[PDB]
RNA sequence: GAAGAUGAUCAGAUACCGUCGUAGUCUUAACCAUAAACUAUGCCGACUAGGGAUCGGUUGUUGUUCUUUUAUUGACGCAAUCGGCACCUUACGAGAAAUCAAAGUCUUUGGGUUCUGGGGGGAGUAUGGUCGCAAGGCUGAAACUUAAAGGAAUUGACGGAAG
């Protein structure tokens, strides 16, 4: 392709690059409003946590640390922010 | 980036590396050591004048096959015997 | 072995090239035919371009041969080749009245300003 | 290039590649010369009337003559919405 | 009597192509040399080398003899051509066909002011050929060709007068010499100059605007 | 001959060489 | 030259190759160079599975294979034409042979 | 630019689509990218073809502008598509070449079949290599039918459609053949139907 | 690691025009290449070139118009007298028409037809034609 | 299984082949510091072209098998991506060529930097130094001699090589 819009790339393409390399790089990870079964207290957890992070009203671990993005227990839900 | 340095602070080591780098040229080597002074026969001069030992034939190498007639010569200036052609048809017969 | 060689392979259809209404299926017509058409320096040249020309010749009539082109192959063939049935095995009759393209390529049809029935086959595999 | 009392003591003005726009040499025989019809309202070909394109052979060589003509007919009016500017 | 095989043989035995540079500017390629006889009249030759090439066999060496042929006018057209045969005087008498089937142009440029007619190149070129690398340095009319006698009588013949040279590699390789040259001193037309920054509307080929005399 | 018989040849000749000197 | 952009072997990313000893010679050859085939033969010769079905107490009864992986260094391999030399283009085709 | 009587219409999309023109091959070349609609979950790839539409008359706009109708030669090595080629040029007076290409038959000037093509149209740019690779010797532009794992080097002006298709192939030659005619003021308008069904151009086997 | 950020800006611009693109990417930027596009683009050798701000050394993006031959730096950046710049013209321009030396003066950066206009003479810095 | 001893073969074989065999082969404490220690390809950084595999991690998703009956099971399948070991095609490009995605971006010659070479021998020799128990390692000439030595490829001839 010898004629091709550097600055307005696909959408599309744009999402399946690495996150540093994008145009402008920009983090894929987000954060979250958990809600553990037992009540509803918001708790942010970030996406990719390494803590087994605890709400703060009941001492249950919200999620497990990963290679990855954590594991959300379960009855856990989250909702990104 | 061509193996040798390019900064503009780096002209001791280009000037040191030609200086090691020209002792390979044999030109360059045997000017500074003074290997004519030293080794060789005439002592770096063009001509050396001699005393006539002997007259001796020599056999030219291969694939020519004479007889190269030439004399031994023993140099005034330091003693040295050296071999040297008698050019010309029947030049030896001039050489005593 | 009793292989032709070149000189009377390629010698025996150039006459076909040039004088096919004229040859026929019988060696002995052909031997005298050749006669007349090709100074043959020798007899036993020529029964042997005749034998190989008539060979050609009964080849011929059994359908086209490879090589050999007389400006009247291609005459017969031109309108010989003209066959077309009267329904179009791509006119969207065979099926139901509509196409049968996968689901898939009705979004492309979509896509386009088309609005045109289709089954959707989804093969999925 | 001219002298200077202005005569053009150039010969040969070369042509230049629609794509890439270099010079097209004279014995780069796998250079092309697009010549593509203009057509009047009935839908008829205009004789003798034609858009003209150059390719020079590197690109054709690369393959990207395909992808050129898509984007240099685009411009001027002979195709719609076949070549895309971003990828 | 020379019959034309060709479409450009016909368009140029017929008054339809009267240059090369016709030719030149569509790239059309020339297979027949009595095109660029009757459009380049005032050609010299000049036979650079001759060489023996022997291929070993079972009874003996089979000697061939290699003709280098340099044509051109002396006023923008060059060629080169290199043939082998069994006698030299085929040899040499083919290497001109090819020689002439090779013919280009070249741009002559000016050294400074442009003051009278183009006397060397517009720019610095370089041609390759196996390791001999011939670079074309453009010189102030006072200098002739500053060039060796293989490389000079190729700048004769193409019409520089002013040229500096530089060669590398085996250069007493004489057919890589030329070879090399000759891609130096045609390179002179692909070398894009800011005088050649303006577009110029492409124009139909000849062999379209005379389609019918081409035809057969 | 064989390269690594030439080493081997030498270092006999070296090694001979060195006892040699060592006498004196 | 270099004849093989492989140097004859198989061994890329990697220091050292413990060896293996040539069936035929008992050479010791790298385990990437030495030239394997793994054979799975018949215990009993296609003539003598008939009698010996005959004289089995079992009805039924399947004779056991012959399961064998053998090294050759290069020279057992080209002596006894389990491969042979090929034309300098054929050299790069590396699928197995067209025989089986 | 161009009437809208050149849009396509619904008649050629359910004739495209009955062929399996948008069928593309599995694996699609950097180049044939933007031809390609959508995968389709099994694995082939669904051919644009409004885009395959578009191709078809800017090839046979370019096919118009030829004076010489002799001047365009149309090659196709498949068995697939040597009668649709033959009834192309029987119907435009373009040269058809059937069968095997005979090397040098563009830069050998002393061949029986020497010719001087202006255009040269190609069925295969795979199985047509030979002719696409002479037309590079004598700055000849080649227009090629192209499948989505077609090679496109020295094609100018590719067609993407299903090269691989008995049916296929006759409809775009069929296609191009009408356009060519409907240019030149052979056929009247774009409205009338032509005479010619694209059941002739289909390869027919020696059975009947 | 990166030791001249504008050898990669120029070596990238340059491998671009060899194989036909009309755009190139340049990562990092910097004042000294901007100033040095800036010039190439008054001399009509690129077309509109344009700066991403990512909060870090930032990128650009070129528009080639095929008109650039080619386009380097030196390395190291000599200091250039006045009397020297006719040296450096002779060995890196193809002819003595066109093709420019920029230099980087305390005046700003220039090319060197610039520099011999006002007089002023620095450090060299790349060449275009 | 060096050495050694022995039976054969041979004109001779203190060689190949056969039978024994000591150091050695293994290990612990120390030395030695060399290999075709090879990718015969320094290290760091950027860019230039297509493709399919594969190993590790991550991220989205199945007519699939299985936990267990399903999920939060695992395997597999399909996609992306970062890193690797490599491979296939082409040659824009390079090269003397063999060939090379680097051995490219090198007379249109400058991203940073270390080491090494300057026709073949004499010679990695002599000498001095230094390290080592030694074997030897590292550093390292000259006299003299010589018109080639050498690289890649082509045709042929030959082969106790294959078809
Ligand atoms: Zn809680
Ligand atoms: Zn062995």
């Amino acid at each position: 392709v010898l004629v091709q819009d550097l600055l307005h790339p696909s959408p599309a393409t744009e999402a399946k690059q690495h996150k540093l390399k994008t145009l402008v790089q920009q983090p894929r990870s987000f954060f979250m409003d958990v809600k553990c079964q037992g009540c509803l207290n918001i708790t942010t957890v970030f996406s990719h946590a390494q803590t087994a992070v605890t709400c703060d009203s009941c001492s249950t671990v919200l999620c497990t640390p990963t290679g990855g993005k954590a594991k959300l227990t379960e009855g856990c839900s989250f909702r990104r922010k | 980036g061509k193996g040798k340095p390019r900064g503009l602070n780096s002209a001791r080591k280009l000037r040191v590396h030609r200086r090691n780098n020209r002792w390979a040229d044999q030109a360059y080597k045997a000017r500074l050591l003074g290997t004519a002074f030293k080794s060789s026969p005439f002592g770096g001069s063009s001509h050396a004048k001699g005393i006539v030992l002997e007259k001796i034939g020599i056999e030219s190498k291969q694939p020519n096959s004479a007889i190269r007639k030439c004399v031994r010569v023993q140099l005034i200036k330091n003693g040295k015997k050296v071999t040297a052609f008698v050019p010309n048809d029947g030049c030896l017969n001039f050489v005593d | 072995g009793r292989v032709r060689t070149k000189t009377v392979k390629r010698a025996s259809k150039v006459l076909i090239e040039r004088f096919y209404p004229k040859l026929t299926l019988d060696f002995e017509t052909n031997k005298r035919l050749t006669s007349e058409i090709a100074v043959i320096q020798s007899k036993r040249l020529r029964n042997k371009i005749a034998g190989y020309t008539t060979h050609l010749m009964k080849r011929i009539q059994k359908g086209p041969v490879r090589g050999i082109s007389f400006k009247l192959q291609e005459e017969e063939r031109e309108r010989k080749d003209q066959y077309v049935p009267e329904v179009s095995a791509l006119d969207l009759s065979h099926t139901n009245g509509q196409l049968e393209i996968d689901a898939d390529t009705a979004d492309l049809v979509k896509s386009l300003g088309f609005k045109i029935p289709v089954q959707t086959v989804s093969i999925s595999a | 290039m001219e002298n200077d009392k202005g005569q053009l003591v150039e010969l040969y003005v070369p042509r230049k590649c629609s794509a890439t726009n270099r010079i097209i040499k004279a014995k780069d025989h796998a250079s092309v010369q697009i010549s593509i019809a203009k057509v009047d309202e009935d839908g008829r070909a205009i004789a003798g009337e034609n858009i003209t394109y150059a390719l020079s052979g590197y690109v054709r060589g690369r393959g990207e003559a395909d992808d050129s003509l898509n984007r240099l007919a685009q411009q001027d009016g002979l195709l719609k919405n076949v070549w895309s500017y971003s990828r | 009597g020379w019959t034309p095989v060709t479409k450009l043989g016909r368009l140029v035995k017929a008054g339809k192509i009267t240059s090369v540079e016709q030719i030149y500017l569509h790239s059309l390629p020339v297979k027949e040399y009595q095109i660029i006889d009757l459009l380049l009249p005032d050609l010299k030759d000049d036979v650079m080398k001759i060489r023996s090439v022997q291929k070993q066999t079972r009874a003996g060496q089979r000697t061939r003899m290699k003709a280098v042929v340099v044509i051109g006018d002396s006023n923008g057209h060059v060629g080169l051509g290199i043939k082998t045969a069994k006698e030299v005087a085929s040899a040499i008498k083919a290497a001109i066909v090819i020689a002439k089937l090779s013919i280009i142009p070249i741009r002559r440029g000016y050294w400074g002011s442009n003051l009278g007619q183009p006397h060397s190149l517009p720019c610095k070129v370089t041609g390759k050929c196996g390791s001999v690398a011939v670079r074309l340095i453009p010189a102030p009319r006072g200098k002739g060709i500053v060039a060796s006698p293989v490389v000079k009588r190729l700048m004769q013949l193409a019409g520089v007068e002013d040229v500096y040279t530089s060669s590398s590699g085996s250069t007493r390789t004489t057919e890589n010499t030329l070879k090399a040259a000759f891609a130096a001193i045609g390179n002179t037309y692909s070398f894009l100059t800011p005088n050649l920054w303006a577009e110029t509307p492409l124009a139909a080929s000849p062999l379209e605007v005379y389609a019918e005399e081409a035809a057969a | 001959m064989r390269d690594k018989w030439r080493k081997k040849r030498v270092r006999r000749l070296k090694r001979k060489r060195r006892k040699v000197r060592a006498r004196s | 030259p270099k004849k093989r952009a492989s140097n004859g072997r198989n061994k890329k990313g990697r220091g050292h190759v413990k060896p293996v000893r040539c069936l035929n010679c008992a050479r010791c050859v790298p385990k990437d160079k030495a030239i394997k085939r793994v054979t799975i033969r018949n215990m009993v010769e296609a003539a003598a599975v008939r009698d010996l079905s005959e004289a089995s107490v079992y009805a039924e009864y399947a004779l056991p294979k012959l399961y064998n992986k053998l090294h050759y260094c290069v020279s057992c391999a080209i002596h006894a034409r389990i491969v042979r030399v090929r034309s300098r283009t054929d050299r790069k085709i590396r699928t197995p042979p067209q025989r089986k | 630019s161009l009437p809208a009587s050149f849009d396509l219409t619904p008649e050629d999309a359910k004739l495209l689509l009955a062929a399996n023109v948008h069928l593309g091959a599995k694996n699609v070349q950097v180049h044939n990218k933007p031809y390609v609609y959508k995968t389709r979950p099994d694995g082939m790839n669904i051919i644009n073809i409004g885009k395959t539409w578009e191709k078809i008359v800017l090839a046979a706009r370019i096919i118009a502008a030829v004076p010489n109708a002799s001047d365009v030669a149309v090659c196709s090595s498949r068995t697939f598509g040597q009668r649709a080629v033959l009834k192309f040029a029987a119907h435009t007076g373009a040269t058809a070449i059937a069968g095997r290409f005979t090397p040098g038959n563009f830069t050998n000037y002393i061949t029986r079949s020497f010719k001087e093509p202006r255009l040269v149209v190609v069925t295969d740019p795979r199985t047509d290599a030979q002719a696409i690779k002479e037309s590079s010797y004598v700055n000849i532009p080649v227009i090629a039918l192209t499948d989505m794992d077609s090679p496109s080097e020295y094609v100018d002006v590719a067609i993407p459609c299903n090269n691989k298709g008995k049916h296929s192939i006759g409809l775009i030659w069929w296609l191009l053949a009408r356009e060519v005619l409907r240019l030149r003021g052979i056929i009247p308008d774009r409205t009338t139907e032509w005479s010619v069904m694209p059941d002739l151009y289909f390869y027919r086997d020696p059975e009947e | 690691t990166r030791t001249s950020v504008l050898a990669d800006a120029l070596n990238a611009i340059n491998n671009a025009e060899k194989t036909g693109k009309r755009q190139v990417l340049i990562r990092p930027s910097s004042k000294v290449i901007i100033k040095f596009l800036t010039v190439m683009q008054k001399h009509g050798y690129i077309g509109e070139f344009e700066y991403i701000d990512d909060h870090r050394s930032g990128k650009i993006v070129v528009q080639l118009n095929g008109r650039l031959n080619k386009c380097g730096v030196i390395q190291p950046r000599f200091n250039v007298k006045i009397n020297d710049i006719e040296r450096w013209t002779d060995n890196l321009l193809p002819a003595r028409q066109f093709g420019y030396v920029i230099l980087t003066t305390s005046a700003g950066i220039m090319d060197h037809e610039e520099a011999r206009r006002k007089h002023v003479s620095g450090k060299i810095l790349g060449f275009v034609y």
